[PDB]
């Protein structure tokens, strides 16, 4: 049996992200038995709230990719608005296609099959960098972002040193 | 000129369109006011499935001319 | 009262109004061969008022090349007096019957009148009534590769519904008051001109959100003019545009005044200059029957081609109708006359009976009014043709061997198929090649899979199966009914009732595919028809694939060598929806059905499971603390649902239903408004809760509200079905335990190793509940008596009261939540048609490309549309060509490193990466640790190795693919690679 379209296009995607890496975040499998699951760990964006982190995370792609997204659930512990608790990230370019119902969001803002992962997940840096308050997954921390952003501030640093902790985990 | 792209659905597009315009071209268009990828675009004219690369011209598809837009079905 | 529980699939397409004026509709059908009898099949299953038959000419043999229901015992039998038992068996709601004579004042009976194998003299008399009493006709032929409808309805035809679509709708900007109306920035109306619009919450003038229609003038993409509305208001603005699906006269012309100037509906704009020559040559065939005794010309006759030749010059002429002549062209049709195949039956048949559905219901649009059709390309070249092949025989066959010939015939006969799916196209298409005679000979056979079994909703467009068969398994009763069709099949056909996918490859293995002839899909999804392309590349078979929604269908053919594969392109995917958008912010019906949908999961299925689990197996806890995304609510599941919220009686349940209310209709509404209130606002200095959100209120129950009971009801009958309790429908128990609840006060909220879940010790043990098991409710959509959609349309529709939704009754919450496919008889026997007119080819075995044809077609406007498939893509390497989609390399079980260094001069390329499947074997990206030790071990070892999976014993062979970069910096994609074990 050949491969499908899908498995062709990650390899070709897989290979090039592993060949000239975007700083940022490292992206592997996690292993080598699927192609369909990628890892990624991302540094916290500089300056940001999440500087210094260390999160990790995983890039799950459909059977009929690139027709349909990937989807991207932190395992790290972490608390934004625009990821909800059970680590899942909600942002416009991860939304499947397309258009519909009544006029408001366009097709071309979602999931295009032209994406490509770095794509996403530069899509996903700017996230950390400034929440979007029109899509929030988490609604404790969409509230705290908004009603008292100091201890909003103060929850983030925690989780942030609680991951370099995890990093002494290889041991 | 002017050409017709009429869908499965029985939606008719009209386009204006140069000879030079390629097929490509029109399925970026199509996209634009539909909301499908181009490589998911069926589009047939005259009993061959336009392709990209050509343009219109190759076809042969003057003022008038009518295309198809069509896919596949899943059901059974 | 019309049985949803069988018109189900079909109602999604025609509406229940559409369907009650068909149950109120008579319906004559003249001539029961081939043709006749497949347009009286769909128009039975369909469900109309009734059906009935006028064919009291007896049954040849050569009938039988389409007509399925007539047998070799039947011969000398009038046909219709053979066909009504059958079609009867079809439909409990429609009755069949015959006449034995027709007259002009018998025709007021009816709503429509379909006339088959009938002369035009007789035609013309018949539509000169119909058309003066406004009765609707329809007048089809099939004659060999060619094909005829004509349609009228009447003069003052009115139709509802001309193309099934949904009512367009935008969101306006602004109206000028001289009619100029503007979508909101970039967006486009899709109205054309003479659609009629009705406005509502349009703002500066309250006129016109009345709901008057106005005509339509379109003015450009995102602007269109209605009419000066000057009286009321001088702007408006912020309003919403809803497309008003206006009653449409189509004129149709009577039979006399339009075979001077007939109205054509193109099949083809290939073949634009066809249907003039066929005009003639149809009316050459009555002229021609005329003067031989209602005999058409013979076989390939050469002599009564060329006085068929003549007819058409002189109903050319008579006619005034100026076309030059196609003598090629027209003698074929002679040549071809006495054909009558069965693909050419199913494509019209189902076209046909899809037009006498549009007559009864003013739904769809008629064609109008001629449909000329041709399959020509499907004619053997690869055989003799001539007048002695096609030379009729005592046998079935004589429809299709008069075209065909008789050395075709033998091929036919030896093919080997593999059928994938016995659903609608299953069942269509092993009938078609029942009557074609496929895989009749000695070396000829059928292998047909189709895991499910036969539902009631299946019955009402899959006519091998009945309502006693309900419950058995669709490929043993799609084998069982086609050897009565043709018993030269019995003994030739072997049924399968596995799912075709990797699982299965030890039954549909090597030794399986390499004595096929072709495979054929009938599949209900694109993973499997993806899968089966794969394979069909592999052991370089043809396939042959088809698809249906509602009166739309395709087909798709896949030549080894030649063509470009299914999986070469790709459709777009199935609409979903995000779970940020589901949990709290839904604005469309949609929305509140997969979140009621996730509820009756979250209740009654995925508790239910981990209580099982807990209870059966010994390391669950904690291996669920381990190995699970959210090992809390798993415990929580586990104590709520074996010692807390478990119900002791009934009115427990009812208790516990009245609870859950509060839950999800109420404070969580509560609690999601605390945390955003009802005048919020985002840091951009919009409202919250504005466009796409829809500010939330909180739900105080009331039993006496209609909705707010249904839910209690259900809830409380399906948390019983938990646990076994007994349901009860007398509404005076809940009165009573409803009255007596206070609802507990509810208030929204504002060194760890906090892990306490040491409640797991507040559980019982799986010792103390031995033999003990809770029942999960496996969602069923098509059962109306498990509360399953009523659950759903229930807490779908509160919480649409909650965000200010229109709710939707069962019906269509059913559909939505039930996934299911709209489909009807008549798309499903025309793709089978198409598919078989292919099929054809791959027997000639047609080495040009542009003799094949991809099909696609929507009944419900007359469209089809026909284009040559495109060629798989080449690659000239070194020297001559190869094939990127079916040329492989055959290699030796060898190691990795002697594979990349069989590459590296073999053909000049370095293997930079390595795949096997999903899997990645190896990638020069690779570290060079694992490198090192993965290099000298052979793939066979390699594979087994990454897969931690052992290599099944079966398995002779496997597929790797590689990225190869020629020794310059750049990727080239190559050819697969096939290792021999």
């Amino acid at each position: 049996m050949p491969s499908s379209a899908s498995e062709q296009l990650l390899r070709k995607q897989l290979k090039e992200i592993q060949k000239n890496p975007p700083q940022g975040f490292s992206v592997g499998l996690v292993d080598d038995k699927s192609i369909f699951e990628w890892e990624v760990m991302i540094i916290g964006p500089e300056d940001t709230l999440y500087e210094g982190g260390f999160f990790h995370a995983t890039l799950s792609f459909p059977q009929d990719y690139p027709l349909m997204p990937p989807k991207m659930k932190f395992t790290t512990e972490i608390w934004h608005p625009n990821v909800h608790p059970n680590g899942e990230v909600c942002i416009s370019i991860l939304h499947p296609p397309g258009d519909d119902k009544y006029g408001y969001e366009d097709a071309g803002e979602r999931w295009l099959p032209v994406h490509s992962p770095e794509t996403i997940l530069i899509s996903v840096i700017s996230m950390l960098s400034s929440p979007n308050d029109e899509s929030p997954a988490n609604i404790d921390a969409a509230k705290e972002f908004r009603e008292n952003p100091q201890e909003f501030k103060k929850r983030v640093r925690r989780l942030v040193r609680r991951s370099i902790e995890m990093i002494l985990e290889h041991h | 000129m002017q050409i017709f792209v009429r869908t499965l659905t029985g939606r008719t597009i009209t386009l204006e369109v140069e000879s030079s315009d390629t097929i490509d071209n029109v399925r970026a268009r199509i996209q634009d006011r539909e909301g499908i990828p181009p490589d998911q675009q069926r589009l047939i004219f005259a009993g061959r499935q336009l392709e990209d690369g050509r343009t219109l011209a190759d076809y042969n598809i003057q003022r008038e001319s009518t295309l198809h837009l069509v896919l596949r079905l899943r059901g059974g | 009262t019309i049985d949803e529980g069988l018109y189900s699939r079909q109602l999604y397409v025609l509406g229940h109004e559409a369907m009650k004026q068909m149950s109120q509709s008579n319906v004559l059908i003249i001539g029961c061969k081939g043709l006749g009898v497949e347009i009286a099949k769909n128009v039975c299953l369909a469900g109309v008022k009734s059906v009935t038959l006028y064919d009291p000419q007896p049954t040849r043999i050569e009938d039988l090349s389409s007509q399925y229901f007539l047998t070799e015992d039947d011969i000398g039998v009038p046909r219709a007096k053979v066909t009504v038992s059958k079609l009867a068996e079809l439909n409990q709601y429609v009755p069949v019957s015959v006449v034995d004579e027709l007259s002009t004042e018998y025709l007021k009976n009816f709503k429509c009148v379909v006339v088959t194998e009938t002369s035009l003299t007789k035609q013309l008399e018949i539509n000169d009534f119909t058309h003066k009493n406004h009765i609707a006709y329809i007048a089809a032929d099939s004659r060999g590769l060619f094909g005829s409808i004509f349609c009228d309805f009447g003069e003052n035809f009115i139709c509802t519904d001309t193309d099934g679509n949904e009512p367009l709708t935008g969101m306006i900007a602004s109206i000028t008051d001289d009619g100029v109306v503007t979508m909101l920035e970039e967006t486009r109306h899709g109205l054309e001109n003479g659609d009629f619009v009705k406005f509502t919450e349009v703002k500066g003038m309250p006129g016109l959100n009345d709901g008057t229609p106005r005509k339509v003038e379109v003015k450009g993409p995102y602007t269109f003019s209605i009419g000066s509305v000057k009286d009321l208001g001088s702007a408006g603005y912020n309003g919403v545009f809803t497309q008003v699906k206006v009653p449409t006269k189509i004129s149709f012309k009577s039979l006399r005044e339009s075979l001077k100037d007939p109205e054509y509906v193109y099949p083809d704009f290939g073949k634009m200059m066809r249907p003039p020559q066929y005009h003639i040559a149809f009316q050459a065939l009555s002229a021609f029957a005329d003067a031989h005794e209602g005999s058409l010309p013979r076989p390939r006759n050469d002599i009564d081609a060329a006085e068929f030749f003549e007819f058409c010059k002189k109903i050319a002429s008579t006619l005034q109708f100026d076309v030059e002549l196609d003598e090629k062209l027209i003698k074929e049709i002679s040549y071809q006359a006495r054909g009558d195949l069965v693909a050419m039956s199913a494509f019209l048949g189902g076209a046909v009976a899809q037009e006498v559905l549009k007559a009864t219901t003013s739904k769809f649009y008629p064609l109008k009014q001629y449909f000329y059709f041709d399959s020509l390309e499907s004619l053997p070249s690869s055989v003799t043709i001539s007048e002695e092949t096609c030379k009729p025989r005592g046998c079935r066959y004589d429809g299709q061997i008069a075209v065909f010939g008789s050395e075709f015939q033998e091929k036919i006969a030896s093919l080997s198929t593999f059928l994938v799916g016995a659903g609608a196209i299953g069942c269509e298409m092993l009938k078609n090649w029942a009557m074609m005679g496929v895989a009749t000979g000695e070396s000829g056979h059928i292998s047909v899979t189709d895991m499910d079994s036969i539902e009631k909703s299946n019955l009402n467009r899959q006519f091998l199966f009945r309502p006693r068969d309900v419950g058995k398994l669709k490929s043993e009763c799609a084998s069982t009914a086609v050897s009565i069709m043709n018993p030269s099949l019995t003994g030739k056909i072997t049924s399968y009732q596995e799912r075709v996918g990797p699982e299965s490859e030890g039954i549909f293995g090597d030794e399986f595919f390499e004595k096929l002839s072709l495979v054929t899909n009938a599949l209900d999804n694109v993973e499997a028809r993806m899968y089966v392309d794969r394979r069909c590349v592999f052991f370089e078979k043809p396939l042959l694939e088809s698809g249906t929604l509602g009166t739309k269908g395709n087909t798709q053919v896949v030549v080894p060598h030649l063509t470009e594969s299914y999986g070469s392109s790709q459709d777009p995917p199935e609409k979903s929806f995000p779970i940020c958008t589901l949990k709290n912010f839904p604005n469309r019906i949609e929305h509140t059905i997969a979140w009621a949908r996730d509820l009756f999961e979250g209740l009654f299925k995925q508790p239910i499971d981990n209580v099982n689990m807990y209870l059966s197996s010994p390391n669950f806890l904690e291996t669920s603390l381990k190995t699970s995304s959210n090992p809390r609510e798993v415990l929580e599941n586990i104590r709520d649902y074996l010692v807390t919220e478990k119900p002791l009686s009934f009115e427990e349940c009812i208790m516990w239903a009245r609870l859950q209310f509060d839950k999800f209709f109420n404070n969580n509404i509560q609690q999601l408004l605390f945390n955003f209130p009802k005048d919020s606002v985002t840091s951009t200095g919009q409202p919250f809760w504005s466009g796409p959100k829809r500010a939330p209120t909180p739900l105080s129950f009331d039993i006496h509200n209609r909705e707010h009971f249904d839910f209690i009801v259900a809830a409380a009958s399906l948390y019983a079905f938990n646990y076994g309790l007994k349901s009860e429908t007398d509404p005076a128990i809940y009165e009573r335990v409803l009255a007596g609840y206070n609802p507990p006060p509810f208030a929204p909220k504002s060194k760890d190793k906090q892990e306490l879940k040491s409640i797991a010790d507040s559980l019982p043990p799986p010792s103390s509940l031995v033999g003990f098991r809770l029942t999960p409710a496996e969602f069923e959509k098509d059962d109306d008596s498990n509360h399953h959609i009523d659950f759903i349309t229930a807490a779908s529709n509160l919480r649409a009261m909650n965000y200010d939704i229109t709710p939707a009754d069962r019906f269509k919450t059913k559909f939505v939540a039930g996934k299911i496919v709209p489909a009807m008889c008549t798309s499903t026997a025309v793709v089978s048609g198409l598919v078989c007119l292919e099929l054809v080819k791959l027997v000639d075995g047609k080495k040009k490309i542009e003799e094949y044809k991809n099909g696609f077609f929507n009944l419900a406007i007359g469209l089809f549309t026909f284009s040559d498939p495109i060629a798989s893509p080449k690659m000239k390497v070194n020297g001559k060509e190869i094939d990127k989609i079916w040329d492989r390399y055959n290699l030796p079980d060898c190691t990795l490193q002697e594979l990349i260094d069989y590459f590296q001069k073999e053909e000049g390329l370095e293997v930079t990466m390595l795949s096997s499947g999903v899997s990645l074997l190896y990638a020069n990206f690779q570290p060079p640790k694992k490198l090192a030790e993965r290099l000298p071990l052979k793939i066979s070892e390699l594979v087994e190795q990454i897969t931690k999976k052992k290599l099944e014993p079966f398995r002779k062979h496997l597929v790797l693919e590689i990225c190869c970069d020629d020794a310059n910096g750049e990727d080239v994609e190559v050819p697969f690679i096939c290792i021999k074990l």
